[PDB]
RNA sequence: ACCUCGGAGCAGAACCCAACCUCCGAGCAGUACAUGCUAAGACUUCACCAGUCAAAGCGAACCUUUGAUCCA
RNA sequence: CCGAGCCUGGUGAUAGCUGGUUGUCCAAGAUGAAUCUUAGUUCAACUUUAAAUUUGCCCACAGAACCCAAAUCCCCUU
RNA sequence: GAAAUUGAUGGCGCAAUAGAUAUAGUACCGCAAGGGAAAGAAAGCAUAAUAUAGCAAGGACUAACCCCUAUACCUUCUGCAUAAUGAAUUAACUAGAAAUAACUUUGCAAGGAGAGCCAAAGCUAAGACCCCCGAAACCAGACGA
């Protein structure tokens, strides 16, 4: 009486651990809802992946979490605390290894 | 050349000394024997 | 007096018992590994004194392995090894 | 297609292309068909070498 | 399931009665191991076999010297269930050049520089 | 009984190290020594491996505690030296 | 029939020469002597470990004998003389037993003594 | 397919291949994505996007189609104004 | 291998010595020497100085052929290799002992 | 009775994991009509097919599941 | 020897099914998806050979989620 | 699966189970259509039955047996001494055919090839690689009450 159910897994979770190089672009982690949260250089797809927006070194940690106040849900969540709690979350930051350019000698007029 | 004169002391060159380049012809494989035979690959 | 089915392996299975010899060897084998315990407790280096002491040495076999890895190449051929062949009719004159 | 002494020739282009390679490259001396057949794309570079030499 | 085991650190901190059983000086601690690999690998699993490999063990019986440095002493821990471990004893100190070719290693794990 | 020659600090296989094994098994009747029999010499060359692995192994843990000490130097002595105002 | 084999009496005498002192039909017919030939020479290589296997079981039995003659069993016997550093192999020690009973008789004093 | 045609003896080229696959004379075959004409109204800019593209086949993929193809198929062919005449070699390929 | 010996006796050695044959040796690794009356012991072995044990290579052959066969069944795994091994036959010829106890 | 897809447990912590296994759900709707075009780099349901995400750029503006080929 | 005769021919029918597949010797070599599909096949994985050049495994620290255990992943050294 | 167009006496055979079916389309079989041969110049026994015990042997041994060790082979299976298949035995016969692309070795080489074809080191040549037996059937035409 029970059918369906024979769904494959999705093949998510964190495709760059830390300390991985990661080239702009690259996928991070693909998770269903937010288990990490973008951090800096880490950009969020529709299907909220995190996917790196330089090229640098992969980087974990854990910020205080402050969310957007049109986020009306969570801004209520946050209105519920109280006064010493800080709610906290996983951040995925990319820590751009090359500079954007360097000034180069062309022609000597 | 240096060959010529090998050739010079080395036996007359008939029909029964040649020999083809080595490496150029493989040996034939076929089904006989324990390790080609029975399923025969 | 039979055990059912195949002995060592199903639910009821021949009753087995460990001998004193069988004990004897176990606890032999236990004082090996404690004294191994022992001795892999007093690490010469440090984690951070050991690191990169053999780097150059690692390094260098393995550039040996990448030479021998790049240059595996065709051997020679000689005129003398094709010439030589003439000799299975050498005789006596 | 060399004539003469092919591992005389061997030598001179191990000489030649070592520096370019930074090792001493890997070569087949064919005596018997008389060529030299050396690892590595050097087309050019030999092509320029022979035309030195005077080849 | 079965796994990988991880041994509890305290296993591996010696106490003063083990100083005097086995006697060996925490401080100023032995330089080389010698492992002898004194059981199978076959029916152990594939990454004992492969620290065994990697250690040059494959031979039962046959001492190896190794490095007493943490790295080496992690695979040793992996594979310790199979090995002996003594410590290297250097009576005359390290062989020198000349005497290279005159050493041996007594079963008391002392290499002398002697034969 | 090779648990008594190990306490004796014998091998526990008489055929290991020792005289049954190492001394010559013959020699020429004049008195010339033999040459060397094959397992003596292959003995030989593997405790001479044996050896040059341990003065590779003492003396690469030794380099690597005073690169190790020489590194901790230069680093207090840098920090000092950045003290110059 | 381009190629055909003229060889085959060689082949199965081949064969045969090692079965002609089995019994029945396996020492004519080819069929069945090339397996019985086969289990044979099976049988020979593995018979190399037995042989040593029995002539050690089969020294230590005469060894055994020789020294309860003078009161010791073989454990007694083997250990003392390996404490006593005399490394006489079984072998010997049963050749002695048989043809130098003098010689055992010392060699089991020896080891009384030693036990001692 | 044919290995040895009735008539000629000769190996047979299956036209289903030709009919769907560009060959690349280097030995990369081009492909249309399957469903690239089809429900489009339904399908995200995204996924059109995808299906609109020209896309290479596997090795495996590629062997097959060299397989069942002949060697005229796999010539050199100077036409006038090939879109894919670039295309047609590799350049800075390291094994 | 140890070999209980005495003059005159014939001794199959398992492996070639490189020895011319006729040649004489001296056997230096004596454990046991005897006599009628009295034996001497080695701890394991007897000086150099008690002992005197001499050979001479008196053949140098090849065994007999011997049959190395490996069979299993329903694998067909059947494999056959002839192997001779290197021999040979020393005669001891004297058996000296001196009076140095 | 079921046959495709998806969610949860088995399968606790990267991924992955069956069943006549224990439960649940879907064959689209609402929205707008840039919900356009292009394009680095990636993910991928263990193959392929197919399916995802996406910087930069151009252009307007200021979105949240089902099915191939041929054939018409 | 008739639920559709016999003979010849097509015909060496076809058989994902059963059986068989002949010298010597050495070496490497073992448990997913789709499918009128689960007695089969194709792709993958594994496997073999040859070739190119350069990191591979092991691997501590750091790191991998909220909701509501054994371990695993990742990699400096070694 | 085209066409236009192009134009071009011998035996690395068999030798009486082979080679023709063939000494013969005979003998023989069939009502008939039809099928269709054979052949000419070791095994098995006997000399000489048999001796406790056992995959019939091996290690051996002074000695055949006695002692000790040893669960036929093939195939099919996860796994077979298996009380799963096949085999009385001898002789003879009886089963891996080939392309695409590779690789190896030559030749020549920005060209190769004895027209056509290929070519961004290729082209030309050679070498290596793809089994045997078996249905119930279907259809055509004969032959049979
Ligand atoms: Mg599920
Ligand atoms: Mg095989
Ligand atoms: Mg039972
Ligand atoms: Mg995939
Ligand atoms: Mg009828
Ligand atoms: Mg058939
Ligand atoms: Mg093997
Ligand atoms: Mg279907
Ligand atoms: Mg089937
Ligand atoms: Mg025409
Ligand atoms: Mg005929
Ligand atoms: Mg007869
Ligand atoms: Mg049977
Ligand atoms: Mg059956
Ligand atoms: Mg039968
Ligand atoms: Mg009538």
């Amino acid at each position: 009486k029970n059918l369906g159910g024979k769904s494959s897994g999705r093949r998510q979770g964190i495709k760059k651990m830390e300390g991985h190089y990661v080239h702009a672009g690259n996928i991070i982690a693909t998770q269903r809802h937010f288990r990490w949260h973008p951090g800096a250089h880490v950009g969020v797809g529709k299907n909220k992946c995190l996917y790196a927006l330089e090229e640098g070194i992969v980087r974990y940690t854990k910020e205080v979490y402050v969310p957007h106040p049109r986020n009306t849900e969570a801004v209520d969540l946050i209105t519920r605390l109280p006064k010493g709690a800080v709610l906290y979350k996983t951040f995925v930051h990319v820590v751009p290894a090359k500079p954007e350019g360097t000034f180069k000698l062309v022609a000597m007029l | 050349a240096r060959a010529l004169d090998l050739l010079r002391g080395l036996p007359r060159v008939s029909l029964a000394n040649l020999k083809p380049n080595p490496g150029s012809k493989k040996p034939e494989r076929r089904p006989r024997g324990r390790r080609r035979g029975r399923k025969c690959g | 007096g039979r055990i059912p089915g195949r002995q060592w392996i199903g639910k009821h299975r021949r009753p087995r018992f460990v001998s004193l010899r069988a004990k004897q060897n176990m606890i032999r084998r236990l004082e090996i590994e404690a004294e191994n315990h022992y001795w892999l407790s007093m690490p010469y280096m440090t984690r951070e004194q050991e690191r990169g002491h053999a780097a150059v040495r690692r390094r260098e076999a393995f550039e040996a392995i990448k030479a021998a890895a790049t240059s595996k190449f065709p051997p020679h051929r000689f005129i003398a090894d094709q010439l030589d062949h003439l000799n299975v009719t050498k005789k006596w004159s | 297609k060399v004539e003469g002494d092919i591992w005389a020739l061997q030598k001179d282009v191990e000489d030649f292309l070592s520096p370019l390679l930074g090792k001493t490259p890997v070569t087949q001396v064919n005596e018997v068909t008389g060529t030299l057949r050396i690892k590595g794309y050097f087309d050019q570079e030999l092509k320029a070498w022979l035309l030195e030499k005077g080849f | 399931k079965f796994t990988r085991s991880r041994i509890p650190e305290k296993v591996f901190q010696a106490s003063p009665e083990d100083h005097e059983k086995y006697g060996g000086d925490p401080q100023n601690p032995h330089k080389l191991h010698i492992v002898t690999r004194i059981k199978s690998t076959r029916r152990r699993p594939y990454w004992e076999k492969d620290i065994i490999k990697m250690l040059g063990l494959e031979k039962a019986h046959t001492p190896q010297v190794h490095k007493n440095i943490p790295s080496v002493n992690a695979k040793l821990k992996v594979v310790k269930h199979l090995i002996r471990i003594k410590p290297l004893k250097l009576p005359q100190g390290l062989p020198a050049e000349e005497n290279m070719s005159n050493t041996c290693l007594k079963s008391t794990g002392e290499l002398v520089v002697q034969w | 009984g090779g648990q008594w020659r190990l306490q004796q600090g014998l091998a526990a296989n008489p055929s290991g190290y020792g005289p049954l094994t190492e001394l010559p098994d013959w020699s020429y009747a004049d008195g010339r020594p033999a040459p060397p029999m094959k397992g003596q010499l292959r003995r030989k060359a593997e405790r001479e491996t044996f050896a040059r692995r341990v003065v590779l192994l003492s003396q690469e843990m030794d380099a690597g505690l005073q690169a190790w000490q020489l590194r901790q130097q230069k680093l207090q002595e840098e920090q000092r030296k950045q003290e110059n105002a | 029939l381009r190629n055909r084999v003229t060889d085959r009496y060689f082949r199965i005498q081949e064969v045969l020469k090692h079965a002609r002192h089995f019994r029945g039909r396996k020492n004519r017919c080819y069929r069945l002597a090339v397996r019985t030939v086969i289990r044979a020479f099976v049988k020979c290589t593995k018979a190399r470990y037995l042989k040593k296997k029995n002539m050690r079981t089969l020294w230590i039995n005469r060894i055994t004998a020789a020294s309860q003659e003078h009161g010791l069993k073989y454990p007694a016997l083997i250990g003392n003389l390996v404490k006593c550093q005399v490394e006489l192999n079984r072998k010997v020690l049963a050749d002695l037993a048989i043809y130098e009973p003098k010689t055992f008789k010392s060699l089991a004093a020896l080891a009384s003594r030693r036990r001692h | 397919l044919t290995y040895f045609s009735a008539r000629k003896g000769k190996r047979k080229t299956v036209k289903a291949v030709i009919d769907r696959f560009l060959r690349l004379h280097c030995g990369l075959w081009v492909r249309r994505k399957a469903g690239y004409k089809k429900k489009l109204w339904k399908k995200t800019p995204a996924r059109k996007k995808r299906l609109r593209e020209f896309v290479f086949c596997n090795k495996t993929q590629s062997k097959l189609l060299d397989k069942m193809t002949t060697s005229f198929w796999k010539r050199r062919n100077w036409y006038v104004d090939d879109p894919y005449q670039k295309y047609h070699d590799r350049t800075n390929l390291k094994v | 291998r140890q070999w209980k010996v005495t003059s005159e006796d014939l001794i199959l050695i398992g492996n070639e010595l490189d020895l011319a044959c006729g040649e004489r040796i001296r056997l230096e690794k004596v454990l046991l020497v005897g006599a009628d009356n009295f034996t001497l012991l080695g701890k394991p072995l007897l000086g150099k100085d008690l002992v005197r044990v001499e050979a001479t290579v008196i053949e140098k052959t090849e065994s007999w052929p011997r049959i190395i066969m490996r069979f299993r069944k329903r694998k067909n795994f059947k494999k056959k290799r002839i192997v001779t091994t290197p021999q040979t036959v020393l005669r001891i010829n004297s058996i000296e002992i001196a009076p140095c106890l």
